[PDB]
């Protein structure tokens, strides 16, 4: 990207002799020869000679980098090699040797890590193609590797080269890296994610809007890796990524952070809590300010469905269902709160409590106390929400399911049962 | 016209590089990702089939 | 004028339409090479 | 007597916030005529999907139509964006009043 | 000013009159709130934020008078009790 152009365009921009170098007890004249004839190398990868082209050049690339220490001729070196270091297909010959088998990638791995960010941006190119492959990245060879070099860190820091240059390039190489899931979720890579946490928050700028892309590729990255999830979770800035989407411009980047919301259907139980006070609103607004793609906006509304689903997922009218409606009573939302009693009576009383005078039937002809406990303390919950509503009960078959098991052996359900038969009664007179 | 077509041809050059390109490549290689995670998750299940029936053989 | 605009509408569709049978071609292959890692690596359990 | 001084006493603060909340509707007051018009103009005004950039098409003065190049760049600098967006004039049969 | 070209092919949801709708509904509160607020006779997103006001000043002045009539019925009482 501009990153990597700019980074290309300082390292080459800076030559270097190396025969100089050499005659100067640095180098070696034999790598003084190869890096003149390293022209010709290229050459005949355009005129597919492998033998001298990329063959004992990933050997000289390897021994000029280690050779060349300084910055200075590092970038040279660097630009040179940058041909073979840049992509498996890009110089395709050498880049297969560089990169076929976990050996070859890690002996990149003295090479990277070397000179400035003109160089660092070929060195993290290089990193990536090698953890792109698991088996080439040994820990060994590169998550331990990577997380010991704070060299990342420091060009991730590199404030006055500009905004985004390791920015950029280090969040493509994380975006490649995410391939492999060992590099993914390596605890290197979720130690910069806590890192990055305030980069999530502000996006004001309009280079922060790519910033702001760059963020959205990390998130669906730590999305494909679980452990990679589980850092995101203990990272922060989680409703601020939800508020800084809700007030996003660009509608490209709307769309990938609800993407990534989609992607986090792992329960988490402090986002799900974000996206319900979202979801409220900011999927309601989302709703309201549709935009860009139409997949986009589907994918959209399939997220809000599936938000509205996990809203109230502990407090849904399942429990309320299985306990009255299902005949056998169990654990209901109506006995835990007496608003939630108010509400479930308002469905069941339509026409002189029709549900309620179902529910009493129930209760009434109840071999087992414990449902009979439980049907009577809902009966109680519901006549104590409605005073004409205790009445109605007790018209029903609620005072009979309260005189059956009144005073039985049983003490839950007979204490139930006493306590619809007083709410009744309370109901009745005021 | 003149600066006027010449800034809308580069706002469509611009459209075509950056809007088209970006979500095309963030969804294959989305897709790629979670098609290789899946299939290796059945490849897993397959390997521990075979490898009970390695250790009944 | 605006018929470069009705490429660049036709051009972001193609590519559209390109995403959608990578993601879908990616996927096909995906489902063979694993089925052959798994063959390999029985065989390897089998040695 | 102790009711009545209750809902004194949220009459008092429901006024004492009234204040100022008068005070922001009265400067909503220009801001709904201004998001009124805004949202009136947009209805009127045509979206193009190729161009991703809606079609304006008004009668305005040829002479002061060199001045709405200073609004369209201010708008393109608060937007930020790299699109810019074109004025073009057409010349038709049809008579501006 | 532009005519309502996208308005002319079709008033129901034009091209983006589903804003137009949603301005409509910040309008509409608008106008309860500048009503009330005429009502009351103060000097006169964030829509949001005045509905939420408007709203709560409403459930506010409901309360006082729900208070002023149960002080009216507990005055009531008192009267007819220090009759009898």
């Amino acid at each position: 990207m501009d990153h990597a152009e700019l980074t290309t365009e300082q390292v080459l921009k800076r030559d270097i002799p190396w025969e100089t170098y050499m005659t100067t007890k640095l180098i070696s004249g034999t790598g003084l020869q190869l890096l003149r004839r390293y022209d010709n190398r290229s050459e005949s990868h355009r005129a597919q000679l492998l033998d001298d082209d990329g063959p004992s050049y990933v050997r000289v690339f390897v021994s000029i980098l280690r050779d060349i220490y300084k910055e200075e001729t590092v970038e040279y070196v660097l630009a040179l090699i940058d041909e073979m270091l840049t992509a498996n297909p890009k110089r395709a010959r050498l880049f297969h040797d560089k990169s076929l088998a976990s050996e070859d990638t890690y002996e990149p791995f003295l090479r990277l890590l070397w000179k400035g960010n003109w160089f660092i941006q070929e060195k993290s190119c290089k990193i990536l193609a090698s953890i792109v492959s698991a088996r080439p990245k040994p820990q060994d060879r590169i998550d331990d590797v990577l997380k010991l070099l704070v060299e990342w860190l420091c060009a991730q820091l590199k404030k006055p080269s500009h905004p985004s240059r390791g920015v950029p390039v280090a969040i493509n190489c994380l975006a490649a890296l995410l391939k492999e899931p060992m590099v993914r979720s390596s605890f290197v890579q979720a130690d910069g994610v806590k890192l990055l946490t305030p980069l999530i928050s502000p996006a004001s700028t309009q280079q922060s809007i790519q910033l702001l892309y760059e963020t959205c590729l990390c998130v669906w990255l730590l999305s494909y890796y679980e452990p990679a999830v589980e850092y995101l979770a203990t990272t922060r800035t989680l409703p601020r990524l939800i508020d800084v989407v809700k007030s996003s411009t660009k509608e490209k980047v709307v769309r990938v952070v609800v993407l990534i919301l989609r992607n986090l259907l792992p329960k988490g139980n402090f986002a799900a809590q974000m996206i319900d006070l979202g979801l409220p609103q900011v999927v309601q607004s989302l709703k309201a300010q549709a935009w860009s793609d139409e997949d986009l906006l589907e994918g959209l509304n399939q997220l809000e469905e599936g938000l509205k689903d996990n809203i109230k997922r502990l407090s849904s009218f399942d429990k309320y269902k299985q306990e009255v409606l299902l005949g056998h009573l169990d654990w209901s939302p109506m006995h835990k709160d007496p608003l939630f009693w108010r509400d479930n009576i308002t469905n069941f009383e339509e026409n002189d409590f029709q549900i309620l005078r179902v529910l009493l039937t129930i209760l009434d002809t109840s071999s087992d106390p414990r449902a009979l406990a439980v049907a009577c303390f809902d009966l109680s919950q519901f006549i104590q929400y409605h005073p004409a509503g205790r009445v109605i009960v007790t018209d029903l078959k609620a005072k009979e399911r309260v005189m059956k098991l009144m005073n039985h052996e049983n003490t839950e359900v007979t204490k139930s049962a006493l306590l619809c038969i007083q709410r009744l009664f309370l109901g009745a007179k005021y | 016209n003149d600066a006027d077509v010449s800034k809308q041809i580069q706002q469509m050059v611009r459209f075509i590089r950056q809007e088209a390109e970006e979500k095309a490549n963030e969804i294959s290689v989305s897709a790629e990702e979670e098609f290789n995670i899946e299939k290796l998750q059945l490849v897993e299940a397959e390997k521990k089939k075979i490898r009970q029936e390695y250790e009944r053989k | 004028g605006i018929q470069q605009l009705l490429a660049a509408e036709q051009e972001a569709q193609h590519i559209v339409a390109a995403a959608r049978n990578a993601k879908m071609a990616r996927l096909r292959q995906a489902k063979e090479e694993a089925e052959r890692e798994i063959a390999e690596h029985r065989a390897q359990v089998e040695r | 007597s102790e009711l009545k001084t209750t809902l004194d006493a949220g009459l008092l603060h429901r006024g004492n916030l009234l204040q100022t909340i008068g005070d922001q509707f009265e400067q909503w007051n220009l801001l709904v005529k201004r998001e009124k018009s805004i949202y009136h103009t947009l209805n009127m005004l045509s979206l193009d999907v190729t161009k991703k950039c809606l079609v304006g098409e008004g009668w305005s003065p040829v002479f002061a139509t060199k001045q709405i190049q200073d609004a369209l760049e201010r708008a393109a600098f608060d937007s930020n964006s790299q699109v810019g967006a074109i004025f073009q004039v057409l010349h038709t049969k049809e008579s501006p009043p | 000013q532009f005519k309502d070209l996208n308005s002319e092919k079709s008033p129901f949801q034009r091209t983006y009159a589903a804003q137009i709708k949603k301005c409509a509904e910040m309008a509409r509160k608008l106008r309860f709130f500048k009503e009330q607020m005429l009502k009351a006779g103060i000097l006169s997103d964030l829509e949001v934020k005045l509905g939420d006001l408007e709203a709560e000043l409403v459930e506010i002045n409901a309360n006082g008078d729900k208070l002023q009539r149960a002080h009216s019925e507990l005055v009531e009482y008192k009267l007819v009790l220090q009759k009898a």
